[PDB]
């Protein structure tokens, strides 16, 4: 199947805090891998997967120092942004940022990622031409007017055409399941409720339908054993509780599951 | 392996 | 601009009384990061609890997993309290075990 590889990181300053803490955490099919916290005792980036322990000394070492590097950017990055909007001291600031690849079940590039959001809110966006910028705000079109006269495009480009796509195909090798969801019903005293449960499914991605013709839900929770959860309610008659069936969709399942309140 | 930034904000 | 948090409290697994048991209070969709969550045991204060590390979501909003051992009796409340700059005053809400 499809496979994909992404870096978020963040960047936030405090009111007195001399500099920001920065994060960077690694995915790999949505699985974190890697991690860098510039709060910790020793700062650099770590395993966060046995599979990753098999990397030699100078993986860590050109990471972790890329990661200062970033460390520093994103802290250069959240003066210069207080100044184009106009901020004065004293508050919270927050600078965020996704990179990575998308790739087919052929392993070929299907889509390179670049974006950032200052404030939780999208700052500066790289399209997926992978050649062109999009900024709504007005305070973006500094940055995005300086990056286009620097060429930032072209190497963002390189970069994830070429070293995303490449360890994500190392990592894939070494990294070497959708785990289906086990459904049931239950009844509530509300005219009665049917609840529609999931559980012990991965990936995430699921829906719940109660119907004949097609409600209250919840989020897709993690049950916290890496496996996620979820539920579908809807109110009914009494006796006429099997005039009401629940459907299932997920990834992993041969067919969509159907239950009914027994 | 992570992006590497170019230009600053 | 801040967003508010979104709160779900639940256990791991189907809900027995005597039995251990993990409750989670899963609080998304916040704004910004910085947050103090507190989960309660019959109104008091619950000592070890464990809390993921922080993430975001492809809409860049935060979350975060707070979890923690518990057996649940017939006759004791649990409740999650999450205090951030999005709301005046900090939200409790309800461990209900059929939800």
């Amino acid at each position: 199947g499809p496979h994909s590889m992404r870096y978020f990181e963040t960047a936030v300053s405090r009111p007195g805090l001399e500099e920001p803490r920065y994060i960077s955490v690694g995915y790999v099919d949505n699985k974190e891998f890697v991690r860098f916290d510039s709060d910790a005792e020793n700062p650099r980036y770590e395993p966060r997967a046995p599979w990753m322990e098999q990397e030699g000394p100078e993986y860590w070492e050109r990471e972790t120092q890329k990661a200062k590097g970033q460390e520093q950017w994103f802290r250069v990055s959240l003066r210069n942004l207080l100044g184009y909007y106009n901020q004065s001291a004293g508050g919270s600031h927050t600078l965020q940022q996704m990179s990575g690849c998308d790739l087919g079940s052929d392993w070929r590039l299907l889509r390179g990622y670049l974006q950032f959001a200052y404030e939780g809110r999208d700052y500066i966006a790289l399209n997926e031409d992978l050649k062109t910028w999009t900024a709504a705000d007005m305070a973006a079109q500094i940055t995005r007017r300086k990056w286009e006269q620097s060429g930032a495009a072209e190497h963002y480009k390189a970069y994830l055409e070429g070293e995303c796509v490449e360890w994500l195909h190392r990592y894939l090798k070494n990294g070497n399941r959708t785990d289906s969801p086990k459904a049931h019903v239950t009844h509530h005293p509300r005219e009665v409720t049917l609840r529609c449960w999931a559980l012990g499914f991965y990936p995430a991605d699921i829906t719940l339908t109660w119907q004949g013709e097609e409600m209250e839900l919840v989020e897709t929770r993690p049950a916290g054993d890496g496996t996620f959860q979820k539920w579908a309610s809807v109110v009914v008659p009494l006796g006429k509780e099997q005039n009401y069936t629940c459907r299932v969709y997920h990834e992993g399942l041969p067919e969509p599951l159907t239950l009914r309140w027994e | 392996k992570a992006v590497a930034n170019f230009a600053t904000m | 601009i801040q967003k508010t948090p979104q709160i779900q409290v639940y256990s791991r697994h189907p809900p027995e009384n005597g039995k251990p048991n993990i409750l989670n209070c899963y609080v998304t969709q916040f704004h910004p990061p910085h947050i103090e969550i507190q989960m309660l045991k019959n109104g008091k204060k619950i000592p070890k609890v464990e809390m993921s590390d922080m993430s975001f979501s492809k809409d860049w909003s935060f979350y975060i997993l707070a979890h923690t051992e518990f057996t649940p009796t017939e006759t004791d409340t649990y409740a999650c309290r999450v205090k951030h700059d999005s709301m005046a005053e900090p939200k409790t809400v309800y461990w209900d075990r059929d939800m």
